[PDB]
């Protein structure tokens, strides 16, 4: 099939990229913060039931040493996404020697994301990523939605709990925190969304600091959880 | 709604059967063998007196002993000579003879079939006339790609009329003079406007020589004024 | 040899925060010479100069397809390249035609803006670096070129000085062969500015 | 319109992939999967309706390599498109890496096979969850552990403790809830983790099972290989339950 | 009806509609007739301004068509090239029942696949080999029959109903009261039978696949 | 109802309808029965004749695929001819490339990957025939049936096609561990000669083939004296 | 499948083209952008979008390459855009390696109206084959070169471009467009030019005071030649002045927003 | 790729996506061609008058070669297009032959590629139809036609576009043999102004000879409107 499945209709709407979008916003709640000398990603991981291994779910990806994301929405979606952008850093490394710039995989993001909008026999994706990476310019924070269009932010979140997240964001953010307490302020609001007992095995963070992005492990999250 | 390759109930292919019907909204052309010769005639049919009337031929030459006249689509017809033309060439150049009419009907009818490639059939169809060693031929060609001989035949609008003046004073023994003259009359029949000398093409290809002429317009008024 | 059917030399050489690079002018068919005014070298930005030696149909098409891929780096990333990553991306064009050759031998000279580090870089034809912190020299009288920069090139050199020992080095490997010569053409880069200057040298 | 191609519903959604999850349970068997300290477990039902038919010949369970296996649960001849697609990646695997494959690694690249087909028209869907057992190797101590994971229409790829899956995998999952509250499923040894699975699927299928109603498979620290579990071992683990 | 439209569906009952109205052409197109004894096999069709229905396909084997000749021609083509291929690799007369195999064969590739369109024509295809002689019948939807005597087209149950009373008996007939049973059966679907609207055709024992003219066929109308 | 238009579409209750009507057509057509002795394997078909004139031997369905296993077709014949084509194929390739006669149970799910594979793509229907294996290599003696569905599994005895449900009951009173390929031949014969319907179809043959020891493992049809 | 086809590219029964008339309908639901040809050069002016507090900079290294609506696409060529964000970008590519191709061929660059012709001829083939639906942009073009000086072109969904002293579209496209076709006049300075494109902005977006945090603004005008290496390039000839495509910041409004607010407190005087 | 059969005849015979073509043909602008003894010109109406529009307008006659020109009416992108293949072809020929290219084998040329677009899977028709007009290298004027169809056919004068057929009623009555330069240019001002409004700058104009083209100036042009529309009053 080769086809259009997106198409224009009378007062200009693509309706297919609405749809994805619903379905974007619909995901589980995922949020991010930018210091003066780094950045937190975090996420919920509830599992369906504690017969599945909480471990193996994984919501934050390493994309290269310095860059990495979450995803709200249809997760087999963002694993295509994860898999373009690894490929994207080894080939701008392979040709210039240096980590890719932020800016410039954003945009190779986008354009793939753009693709599956007008491209035959294929829906978009149904799926938002926060992306957070140093580079020579500083430390980004960047939102990517299902038309393809990203925007550069101090603080925001994605997925159900959006709205309340973003209005507690709002109030508690300043341009001068340091990095240890913008991971103090993500996970408490984290926590007023959380249906339930926020625990070290049902969430999960990472941080760009000193130029490295790293994955906490369950024991350095549980430090942190026990001074909120 | 339903595709280019579905049959109807009764064993037709649907786009083919449209195809015919859109031959029989053409201007008339037609043809009468003799065994002296073979005649092809057509109304020609211009839309302004601003057109230059040369440049509206409905009569084209394949080869030196073969001529063409054509119904239906114009633009789709052209496709077909210059494919005729082609095949024509190609013989000479491989084996030094002159093609055959019959074989040269049947080159157009393998292109003629070609869609499912092709999004409809071609809307045509064409009287062939020429003369080799088995003397003076009429074939015609049609979208479902069948070709058949015909001694006398008409094609077009006023196709259904012309075959009742066929069927009475068509014989298989005239003469070149009685063939031209029943041709200029089922034109002045079945046309609609008054037929001069500047509005209708004739040609004939006599066994005697085996090449093709067509005749001028001041020929073509002795033809007029025998009636 | 057709890296030597077009005549040509050029060195380059580092300093305390200043680089110099030089080229000789001349462009020829073997032994015969066309023109008398052809410097080797390319400014690819403020920090940036490429020197080019080896045939000068494929020094021509090679510094084109260069300015290109430039042109469309600073229009995806809105900044200038770096001389590291300018080199890597040198190299790479190279390698791409491994198995049917660029008969062509770059020098690269580069100072980073903020430190005032220096960074040279010379390739063979398929690519390969070599990146040295005292000099690097290609072309026709590369030989001599290499061996009259080991006597006289020593640390930590000014501006000025170090002006004075490329033009020295170029001159005495040009009048020892057929193919380079002419004078020669030197730029003198810091953090702060770029001088240019013309040498002149013999006539024959 | 959005019934039956895949594209998105206005609720955010996608039919064909709902739609596809009801040819498992359409198929009416039920399977139960379960890691205990040393080994896992796979128990799936054994049907033969037909009388004449020859029952060595019908089986949900197959090797993809030598030391991995699967479970088909759902319509029985996609499940085999899948285990040919997966025998093949298997063998790609080693010739590219020289080493076999990780069982983790294979069910993520079944699951990407699935998500192409979310999003590409004019490919149906496979209706069947596919269940993957095998070893895998610590980078620490260079130990070896169990792992079950299984792969769904959507594209989903998860491990777990125990599953069941099929017909009444509601009234199973239920069951293996409670039994978990007592000891967690890593601590029990291969006869308790036994009895608990054969105990779910009796109690979600309201009958009692003999040995040829079951098809077993496993593989455990001792034996990397995945095997089919002889009908002697079997007989022996329903006896120790009947008892209690 | 909402499953009339493609070769790809099929209706609830189980049928395939596309392939009963391609059938369809067959049953309309103008009829003829085939029949055989030990050593001859015979063929007759109705060809009325003359239009050709029988063609040879090699030296030893040919056919007559109903319904849609460019069809017939694509299939012409396709046989006439398989024969010549295998006399070049073998020096030998390609065996019978492999040209109604593939003929079989590459009908039905036409029933299954969307991009492709049914054949709408019947052949009955006639020769002579080293296990003797042979009489096909192939139509539209792929099937291939070998027959002691047949008939298809416009009212070709009269032609089959007259075939039904007298074949038992042609094995034992000659060449002549052969032929001569062939164009009474014929003329049970029909105006007369003279020389200028009648073909026959004979393949045999000692005789390479030939079209009476018209002095040999006086001699039978 | 736009859910049963092609085989790429599930239904909301999870099946796929395109496929179900595919076996429809199955269960329409002629009876077929088959056994599994110590010996071999015995297969035997009714053909229902359209003709009291067919050669015989017209329209067989059953057919060899090597030297040691042959098909038996269910439903429509043209269909069963391109299984029996792709399972040709394979026999060779195991020869060939695996220097081993391809085993049975091989066989079988090669057939049923390949009737699979129509059931999944918006440009392809379904075939509509069943196919039985019968097989004799390095295996033992083998006896598999394919559905439309791609689905294969494999029996001791096995009926397909309308007068199924009665047979099956009379292949239940055999005794399949004791029993050898000449009684088969007569039980299976005789089952298929009462299920027939006299008043719908009125003119039938029986089609009958083994392979087992006495026949060295070749697959074959049985003497025409032995029914 | 095919029973589910759309059928984009088919004609409709008064010879229109559905999802060409569809696209053009979301152009004009876009944020308003504007255009105006001067003497010394061209304006182009943007609405931007709410300045919600949480936003932030990319942090370019050079900041006159791309603004939120402004992008440049040679030394000599700048756009702005109203419509699909993504399918700008994705034009905006095909433009940049057009007009950078020719240059590599010819080494000079291309021409304006050429530049403009490509891209358009772009957008023509996706409403005539392939089977899916067309771009979804409109483009304000600014340029120079030595055949025509100063140009203006605008671009639509269909394909069609046309020449304009000034333009605009977007949501208040018909109020703007009649405050242009009284205040513009032939003799108009690049000031002057930028002063009566922020009037126009002040009046579709309804607001007294110009917030200098919602606009945006680029010019295309020609200044000093820099270097000129005879000794590298013994025949390279420069001109005395060259294009350049530059993004106003904060801090050079200042005082052209200024002139902006007393010639409206001088027209709400009179009235 | 997309090949799906998108021009396709009906049950009277009839081909919709080609008669649908020929109504955008209808709704396009009005052009008119006449051929004199020497000369041959070319009139178009244009899209408005403005205060805004740029004073240098863009041209809708194009140049395929030095000795052929083009005008349109429908679709302004598909003409582009078409115009594009031309250019191409006349210098393939200059290429194969060394010779100029004669007007009658370029019209072929253009008239196929539309015939084409009406038969190929996948595409729709081109929705324009072309007036073209040039000199052979014997000074010998020729003017044609063409549709959406593929039918080409020549004219002495001949309009299209809208009230394409009441400007050819008037033209059908007028029109006489040999007309100079000038006596040509009026008839084809007048011709025009049957169709539209005014006369100021809702009209090019483009004067061919054996030898030299021309785009009409404003100040010229206003010359020869004047006088018409003085004419008009009689």
């Amino acid at each position: 099939s080769a086809y259009g499945l997106t198409t224009f209709s009378p007062s200009g709407r693509l309706v297919q990229i609405e749809y994805a979008t619903t379905a974007a916003s619909k995901g589980t709640t995922a949020l991010g913060v930018k210091a003066m000398d780094g950045v937190v990603i975090a996420a919920e991981k509830k599992t369906t039931s504690p017969l599945a291994a909480s471990l193996t779910v994984q919501k934050v990806f390493v994309l290269d040493d310095h860059v990495g994301c979450t995803y709200s929405g249809i997760g087999p979606d963002c694993r295509v996404l994860v898999d373009a952008a690894r490929k994207a850093c080894q080939k701008y490394r392979l040709t210039y020697h240096e980590p890719m710039p932020v800016s410039q995989l954003v945009r190779h993001i986008s354009s793939l994301y753009q693709e599956f909008t007008q491209s035959g026999g294929v829906r978009p994706f149904g799926c938002s990523l926060l992306v957070a990476g140093a580079d020579s310019q500083g430390n980004h924070l960047y939102q990517v939605d299902p038309s393809g269009t990203f925007w550069a932010w101090k603080a925001t979140s994605i997925g159900k709990g959006s709205t309340d997240a973003k209005t507690f964001l709002e109030k508690r953010y300043t341009n001068e925190m340091e990095i240890e307490d913008a991971v103090h302020t993500a996970l408490l609001t984290l926590k007023e969304g959380f249906d339930g007992t926020m625990t070290a095995e049902n969430t999960q963070v990472g941080r760009v600091s000193e130029g490295k992005f790293e994955l906490f492990t369950v024991d350095q999250l549980k430090d942190y959880l026990d001074q909120i | 709604d339903r595709g280019v390759n579905t049959f109807s109930p009764e064993g037709r292919i649907f786009q083919i059967e449209y195809a015919i019907e859109a031959i029989k909204l053409g201007s008339t052309s037609l043809g009468i063998q003799t065994p002296d010769a073979v005649v092809i005639a057509a109304e020609k049919r211009v839309p302004s007196v601003l057109v230059d009337p040369s440049s509206m031929n409905k009569i084209l030459e394949i080869d030196y002993h073969m001529g063409t006249v054509l119904s239906g689509m114009v633009a789709d017809a052209r496709i077909l000579v210059e494919h005729a033309r082609v095949e024509a060439q190609n013989h000479r150049f491989t084996y030094d003879e002159p093609m055959r009419v019959e074989s040269c009907a049947l080159a157009t009818c393998d292109l003629s079939v070609r869609f499912g490639l092709m999004s409809r059939p071609f809307g045509v169809s064409l009287l062939i006339a020429g003369v080799d060693e088995n003397g003076p031929q009429l074939w015609q060609t049609d979208p479902s790609g069948t070709y058949t001989r015909y001694d006398a035949q008409a094609i077009g609008a006023g196709a259904e009329a012309a075959q009742t003046v066929f069927n009475e004073i068509y014989h298989r023994n005239m003469t070149v003079e009685e063939a031209e003259t029943l041709a200029v009359r089922i034109l002045k029949q079945v046309m609609e406007e008054e037929l001069t000398k500047s509005n209708i093409e004739i040609a004939i290809v006599p066994a005697s020589t085996g090449k093709l002429e067509v005749y001028d317009q001041t020929k073509i008024q002795r033809i007029i004024d025998r009636l | 040899s057709i890296l030597t059917y077009s005549g040509g030399s050029c060195l380059a050489m580092a300093g305390d925060g200043c680089f110099v690079i030089v080229s000789d002018n001349r462009l020829g068919e073997q032994l015969k010479t066309i023109s008398m005014e052809v410097p080797k070298l390319h400014v690819i930005n403020e920090s940036i100069v490429l020197g080019l030696t080896g045939l000068r149909t494929d020094q021509q098409t090679f510094s084109e397809k260069v300015r290109f891929r430039n042109e469309l780096y600073k229009l995806r990333e809105e900044r200038e390249i770096g001389g590291k990553a300018f080199a890597a991306l040198v190299s790479s064009m190279l390698y791409e035609a491994r198995f049917g050759p660029w008969f062509v031998e770059p020098v690269i000279a580069s100072i980073d803006k903020r430190t005032g580090e220096v960074y040279l870089c010379a390739m063979d034809l398929i690519g390969a670096p070599c990146e040295p912190e005292d000099y690097v020299c290609a072309g026709t009288c590369a030989e001599s070129l290499h061996g009259m920069c080991e006597a006289l090139w020593r640390p930590g050199l000014g501006p000025e000085e170090l002006f004075e020992v490329a033009a020295q080095a170029m001159l005495s490997a040009c009048d020892r062969d057929s193919l380079s010569g002419y004078g020669a053409v030197a730029a003198i880069v810091t953090r702060d500015k770029m001088t240019t200057r013309l040498i002149n040298g013999r006539k024959d | 319109f959005d019934k039956y191609i895949t594209v998105f519903s206005p609720e955010g959604s996608l039919y064909q992939v709902e739609y596809a999850f009801k040819a498992v349970t359409y198929a009416g068997l039920l399977t139960v999967a379960i890691r205990c300290k040393d080994a896992v477990l796979v128990f799936t039902q054994h049907n033969v309706p037909d009388r004449l038919m020859r029952p060595d010949t019908i089986t949900s369970l197959h090797n993809i390599n030598k030391d991995i296996g699967t479970c088909i649960t759902g319509r029985a001849p996609d499940g085999k498109s899948l285990v040919q697609k997966a025998r093949q990646e298997a063998s790609e695997y080693k010739y590219r890496y020289g080493s076999p494959i990780p069982v983790s690694v294979l069910a993520k690249r079944v699951a990407d096979m699935a998500q192409v087909r979310t999003q590409h028209a004019g490919l149906r869907l496979m209706g069947v969850v596919m269940t993957f057992l095998g070893m895998e190797q610590n980078d620490a101590d260079g130990s070896w552990v169990p792992q079950i994971y299984c792969v769904d229409p959507a594209g989903w790829c998860g491990s777990y403790h125990a599953c069941a899956i099929g017909k009444k995998q509601i009234e199973a999952n239920a069951f293996l809830e409670k039994k978990q509250k007592n000891a967690p499923f890593h601590t029990l040894s291969q006869k308790d983790a036994a009895m608990i699975a054969l105990a779910a699927l009796q109690s979600a299928l309201g009958a009692s099972l003999k040995a040829t109603d079951v098809e077993v498979g496993r593989c455990s620290v001792e034996d990397h290989c995945f095997r089919r579990v002889p009908d002697e071992d079997v007989e022996e683990w329903l006896t120790a339950l009947a008892e209690a | 009806n909402q499953y009339d439209t493609n070769t790809t569906t099929w209706s609830p009952t189980g049928r395939l509609f596309q392939v009963e109205y391609a059938n369809e052409a067959v049953n309309n197109g103008s009829a003829a007739v085939g029949t055989k004894n030990k050593d001859f096999v015979v063929l007759t069709a109705l060809k009325r301004s003359y239009q050709e229905k029988v063609f040879k396909l090699d030296d030893h084997v040919g056919m007559a068509i109903a319904g849609l000749v460019a069809d017939g021609r694509m299939l012409a083509r396709f046989v006439r090239t398989e024969c010549m291929n295998y006399r070049y690799m073998h020096d030998s007369d390609n065996p019978l029942p492999l040209i109604a195999e593939i003929v079989g064969e590459k009908y039905q590739r036409h029933i299954q696949f969307a991009g492709k369109r049914p054949f709408g024509v019947g052949l009955l295809i006639a020769g002579y080999d080293s296990t003797g002689p042979h009489l096909y019948h192939t139509v539209p939807s792929g099937d291939v029959f070998d027959f002691k005597a047949t008939a298809m087209g416009l009212r070709s149950q009269a032609a089959r109903t007259y075939l039904e009373k007298h074949f038992e008996s042609f094995p034992d007939c000659g060449l002549d009261e052969l032929i001569m049973h062939a164009l009474k059966a014929l003329a049970a679907a029909t105006a007369e039978l003279n020389i200028k609207n009648t073909t026959i055709a004979i393949v045999g024992k000692g005789t390479p696949f030939m079209v009476l003219t018209e002095e040999a066929a006086r001699k039978y109308l | 109802t736009e859910h049963d238009q092609s085989t790429d579409i599930f239904s909301a209750d999870g099946r796929v309808f395109q496929v179900e009507y595919a076996c429809k057509a199955v269960d329409n057509g002629s009876t077929a029965v088959a056994a599994c002795c110590t010996d071999g394997v015995v297969v035997a078909v009714e053909k229902i004749l359209t003709s009291r004139m067919l050669e015989e031997g017209s329209n067989d369905r059953i057919h060899a695929v090597d030297r040691q296993a042959g098909v038996c077709i269910c439903g429509m014949l043209p269909d069963g001819r391109a299984v029996v084509s792709r399972a040709r194929a394979e026999a060779e390739n195991s020869r060939d490339v695996f220097a081993t006669p391809i085993p049975g149970s091989v066989l079988a799910s090669r057939i049923g990957e390949f009737m699979h594979v129509y059931t999944t793509h918006y440009a392809y229907r379904p075939f509509g025939c069943s196919v039985i294996i019968a097989s004799y290599a390095d295996d033992g003696p083998q006896l598999f049936v394919s559905d439309p569905s791609g689905t294969v599994a494999g029996y001791y005895g096995i009926a397909l096609g309308k007068g199924k449900t009665v047979a099956k009951t009379e292949l239940e009173k055999l005794n399949f561990k004791s029993i050898t390929c000449d009684e088969a031949v007569v039980k299976l014969t005789k089952i298929l000669h009462d299920v027939h319907d006299k008043s719908k179809d009125k003119l039938y043959e029986l089609e009958v083939a083994w392979v087992c020891n006495k026949s060295n493992c070749v697959f074959q049809h049985v003497p025409n004296d032995m029914i | 499948s095919s029973r589910y086809d759309s059928r984009t590219t088919t004609f409709s029964p008064e010879g229109r083209l559905y999802q060409v008339e569809y696209a053009e309908e979301a152009i004009s639901q876009a944020g308003t952008v504007i255009g105006i040809l001067t003497t010394g050069g061209v304006v182009l002016g943007a609405e931007k979008g709410v300045q919600n507090s949480l936003f932030d900079s990319e942090n370019m290294e050079d900041k006159n390459i791309s603004g939120e609506k402004m992008y440049k696409i040679a030394s000599h060529i700048g756009c702005s855009v109203a419509g699909v964000t993504s399918d700008a970008y994705a034009l905006l590519n095909y433009a940049r390696l057009s007009a950078n191709r020719h240059h590599y061929t010819y080494q000079e660059p291309m021409a304006a109206e050429d530049l403009c012709r490509l891209l358009c001829d772009e957008k023509q083939l996706y409403t005539q084959y392939g089977g899916v639906r067309p771009f979804g942009v409109s483009f304000l073009l600014a340029g120079w070169d030595r055949h025509h000086g100063y140009q203006l072109y605008h671009t639509d969904t269909s394909g069609n471009y046309n020449a304009w002293r000034a333009y605009a579209i977007g949501q208040n496209d018909q109020v703007a467009q009649s405050l242009l076709k009284r205040d513009w006049k032939p003799e108009l300075t690049l000031d002057e030019g930028i002063v009566l494109c922020l009037r126009v902005l002040g009046k579709t977006m309804d607001t007294v005071k110009l917030s200098a945090e919602r606009l945006e603004v680029a010019v295309l005008h020609k200044v000093p030649a820099p270097a000129t290496q005879k000794l590298l390039e013994p025949y390279g000839v420069l001109p005395k002045t060259v294009p350049e495509f530059k993004i106003l910041r904060e801090t050079d409004l200042k005082p052209l927003i200024a002139e902006a607010d007393r010639q409206r407190e001088a027209e709400e005087a009179a009235e | 790729s997309y090949d799906r059969a998108i021009t396709v005849f009906s049950p009277d015979g009839h081909l919709f996506q080609v008669e649908y073509a020929q109504e955008a043909v209808r709704k396009g602008l009005c052009a008119v061609g006449v051929r004199g003894k020497d000369s041959i010109i070319f009139a178009v109406e244009k899209k408005s008058v403005q205060k805004l529009q740029d004073s240098r307008t863009i041209r809708k006659i194009y140049k395929l070669d030095e000795h052929i020109y083009l005008a349109f009416a429908g679709l302004s992108a598909d003409a582009r297009v078409l115009v594009n293949h031309a250019q191409l072809e006349c210098q393939r020929f200059r290429l194969n032959y060394e010779d100029a290219v004669d007007v009658d084998l370029l019209v072929r040329y253009v008239a196929k590629v539309q015939q084409k677009s009406t038969q190929s899977s996948g595409s729709r028709p081109y929705g324009v139809s072309t007036i073209i007009g040039g000199f052979n290298e014997n000074g010998q004027p020729h003017l044609w036609k063409t549709d959406p169809s593929g039918m080409s056919s020549a004219w002495r004068a001949v309009a299209i576009g809208r009230n394409d057929k009441t400007v050819l009623e008037f033209m059908e009555k007028s029109y006489q043999e040999n007309m100079t330069r000038d006596q040509c240019v009026h008839f084809a001002i007048k011709a025009l102004l049957e169709a539209v409004e005014s006369g100021s700058k809702n009209i090019e104009l483009v004067v061919l000879e054996n030898k030299k083209a021309l785009y009409m100036g404003d100040d010229e042009l206003r010359k020869f409107v004047v006088e018409v529309e003085k004419e008009r009053e009689e």
